[PDB]
């Protein structure tokens, strides 16, 4: 819970590693996504890890290349694009639901629960 | 038995159909309906614990009503109608979110019913074909039955993932096929099936015998209860009381049902203990060595080894062995069988405990006096000649190194006194170099050929032989870039470099596969295709940045001598594969063969609710793991041992079915 965000500018056809820390619960028993949201009228899904990050999804464009990933030890998760371009310049979010039984999808704004700020990220 | 080839043929194609469409299960789970992981396995692991109880939906259905082949169909019909709603609920096209969630549902909870009610009675069904004349030839039925069930599960391991890759159902990954295909084999199969209708011996039921049987062994358990009277309770036995009524008949067969329920008691231990390999032994088998010089062969294919050795060992067993055995008066009455396939189980955990242990034992070769262990990389465009020697042009080494690659060797350069400033000779592009490198006894060096412009020069290495713990890899890197690096692998701590040649210090991570790391320089981070990563092996990796190829790693590993192969696992594969012929034929045989005439499923029923039973306490210890490997194995064979005395004593008290 009380997640947080890093990352920042990117040349052309550079790369970035997104890095989101738990700042007041155990972050193994929380599944976690990441968003993104262009200056624009939209919401995205960008990729999503599981819980213990065994299982892992990434959205239809997933941008060049992107890689999740998850250290249940000091509660982090990092997100790593690999070709980001002029486009997807957004405020990329980072979002967090427990580890419940549900039928809901789990790339769609409606899973998480608790979605924290989220930076800036240019190109 | 002609009409048995309208028996076989079926089972085959409807394993087939239900193995493909396991597979592909949860891959749809995940990547389809989009589900949450945890709920996706909780619902796999409902479906096929569903799968494994119905049977007796089944068998009660095809013994009290509706007879049997009259269950086949009726129930079959039931299970192309589940094939169908699932088939149906992979269209991307109709619906969203809640079609697609409602027919998928539907056609694993209707699938499920179809299997778990199919599986018993068309096993019951084939053996009703025999005569008990030929009381002989149902063995051979029953084999042949195991290798086609085997059979379907190799063929759909073979052909699974020819169908969920790359194809376009509707405008997305193509799930419709991937459970098309099963539902239309299973579907042609229940043509194959009906066909032999004018060829069978159907025999009708006899009675409503699960009703009989119930309602028998309640007034059992009412006589002997003579609270404040009695004087003969139920005497010489537990039913011969429950005789006033329902008639003698009957009671001679529910008697039978429960001894051989009372035998089958400790089997469901046996059946979760051999189920803890499929998983286990991959752990075991990522841990050595598999190239084979051959084909590399990945650990987890290894796990279709196992049905191949029951294809191979069926007609061996039961065409070799079986009857060199009755050379003599050695008397299997198919219990001493899967007594001895119990014994053979827990031979072969045992053979695994001394395979761990075995493997736990890897060093890298050590030094003895006047013995340096060198390897040399090459990084030049060309390539290179490698040349070491002594005080006057002496040789010590020759090699030719080729251009950008690997390389896991070495050589026991024989050292000449305590120290040796080593004269190295490198030839390239015709140039002539010569640079002495002093180094001391009895330690490990490493060099790189780089690309000094036009010339080229040699990088020395000294390796400090700093060990990994269990199950777990050290590495370190040379960087070649003009900035300081950090390439942070681990959790915690930024691993760092150094610019223009530099060296890194060593890092114990964990071992496995590292598609990316994370490293930032001054301005630009990127990621590196480290690939996989053994344990008890020291990892070099140079990076560079040349102009035309862009950011490339190039491996250098270290390795462990006694590496044992991907074989000498084959060794229990062949001791579990025997106890598994050993004991799943002997037992369908056995259940069908000590079974009254009125009642011929419910045993096999019985035999699957084993299974299911041994299922679930997979299930519920699997969570429970703290332990290492080899204790891991030697406990499932001392308990597997446990067991196989358990089952010994109750059985040489069963009196048989006469």
């Amino acid at each position: 819970q009380l997640v947080e965000s890093g990352g920042g500018l990117v040349q052309p056809g550079g790369s970035l590693r997104l890095l989101c820390v738990a700042s007041g619960r155990p972050f193994n028993d929380y599944d976690m996504g990441w968003f993104r949201q262009a200056p624009g009228k939209e919401r995205e899904f960008v990729a999503s890890i599981s819980w213990s990050g065994r299982v892992t999804d990434y959205s239809d464009s997933m941008k060049g290349r992107c890689t999740v990933s998850r250290d249940n030890a000091k509660g982090t998760m990092f997100l790593q694009m690999s070709n980001l371009v002029p486009r997807d310049t957004a405020v990329y979010y980072c979002a967090a639901a427990r580890r419940r039984w549900t039928f809901k999808a789990t790339n769609t704004e409606e899973f998480y629960e608790t979605w924290g700020q989220g930076t800036q990220v240019t190109v | 038995p002609v009409s048995i080839a309208f028996i076989v043929v079926n089972e085959f194609c409807e394993r087939f159909s239900y193995y493909g469409m396991k597979a592909v299960l949860t891959l749809y789970f995940l990547y389809f309906l989009h589900w949450n992981e945890d709920t996706s396995t909780s619902v796999y692991h409902a479906f096929s614990s569903l799968c494994y109880f119905t049977p007796i939906l089944g068998a009660a259905i095809a013994d009290s009503w509706l007879g049997k082949f009259k269950t086949i169909i009726y129930l079959s019909l039931v299970y192309v109608l589940g094939h169908v709603f699932k088939s149906l609920g992979a269209i991307p096209i109709l619906g969203g979110k809640m079609l697609h969630t409602i027919l998928s549902l539907v056609g694993l909870s209707l699938i499920a019913l179809g299997t778990g009610g199919i599986k018993p009675c068309v096993a019951a069904f084939g053996g009703d074909q025999f005569e008990e004349e030929h009381a002989e030839a149902r063995t051979r039925y029953f084999s042949v039955f195991y290798l086609a069930i085997n059979a379907g599960s190799l063929i759909s391991t073979f052909i699974t993932p020819m169908l969920r890759g790359d194809v376009k159902c509707f405008g997305q990954d193509c799930y419709a096929l991937a459970f098309g295909v099963p539902g239309l084999l299973m579907v042609l199969a229940l043509v194959v099936f009906a066909m032999g209708s004018k060829m069978y011996r159907k025999p009708p039921p006899e009675g409503n015998i699960v009703a009989q049987v119930i309602k028998c062994i309640w007034f059992a358990l009412c006589n002997r209860f003579r609270n404040r009277s009695g004087d003969l309770p139920k005497r010489q036995h537990w039913l011969d009381w429950a005789a006033e009524k329902y008639p003698k008949h009957l009671i001679a067969d529910v008697k039978a049902l429960t001894r051989v329920l009372f035998l089958y008691i400790p089997l469901p231990m046996f059946w979760a203990l051999l189920d803890q390999q499929g998983s286990r032994w991959t752990l075991q088998a990522n841990k050595m060595n598999g190239d084979l010089g051959f084909f590399v062969l990945q650990p987890d294919q290894m796990q279709v080894l196992n049905p191949f050795l029951v294809l191979i060992f069926i007609p061996l067993f039961d065409l070799v062995i079986y009857r060199l055995i009755s050379k003599c008066r050695i008397n299997f009455s198919s219990l001493r069988k899967m007594a001895v396939g119990m014994i053979l189980a827990c031979l072969a955990f045992a053979v695994a405990a001394l395979v761990e242990t075995k493997i736990n034992g890897m060093i890298h070769p050590q030094p003895a006096s006047q013995e340096i262990f060198l390897q040399v990389l090459n990084l030049a465009d060309g390539d290179v000649k490698v040349t070491v020697l002594g005080s006057r042009n002496n040789s010590l080494l020759v090699e030719s190194v080729s251009s950008f690659q690997n390389t896991t060797h070495y050589s026991k350069l024989h050292l000449e006194a305590k120290s040796q400033d080593l004269h190295f000779h490198l030839k390239y592009n015709s140039l002539s170099v010569h640079n002495d490198h002093s180094v001391e006894e009895k330690n490990c060096y490493q060099l790189l050929i780089h690309q000094d412009g036009e010339s080229i020069s040699s990088m020395l290495v000294k390796d400090t032989g700093i060990k990994p713990a269990n199950g777990m890899a050290a590495i370190r890197f040379i960087n070649t870039l003009h900035k300081d690096l950090n390439i942070s692998l681990d959790t915690d701590a930024p691993l760092s470099v150094g610019k223009d040649y530099g060296v890194s210090a060593y890092r114990t991570v964990l071992r496995g596969k590292y598609p990316a790391v994370h490293c930032e320089t001054e301005d630009k981070v990127f990621s590196l295709d480290l690939g996989q990563l053994d344990f008890g092996t020291t990892y070099l990796f140079v990076i560079t940045n040349i102009t035309s190829q862009g950011l490339q790693a190039w491996k250098a590993e270290d390795i462990p001598v006694n590496k044992l192969s991907i074989a000498w696992q084959l060794p229990q594969y062949v001791l579990v594969t025997a106890a598994e012929v050993m004991f799943s034929v002997t037992g369908l045989e056995f259940s069908y063969s000590q079974a009254p005439s009125s009642m011929k499923s419910v045993l096999q029923a019985a035999w699957l609710l084993t299974v299911a039973v041994g299922n679930i306490i997979v299930l519920v210890v699997a969570q429970f793991s703290g332990l290492a490997q080899w204790a891991e194995f030697v406990l499932f064979s001392c308990l597997l041992l446990v067991v196989c005395l358990i089952f010994s004593v109750m059985a040489y008290y069963y009196v048989p079915l006469k």
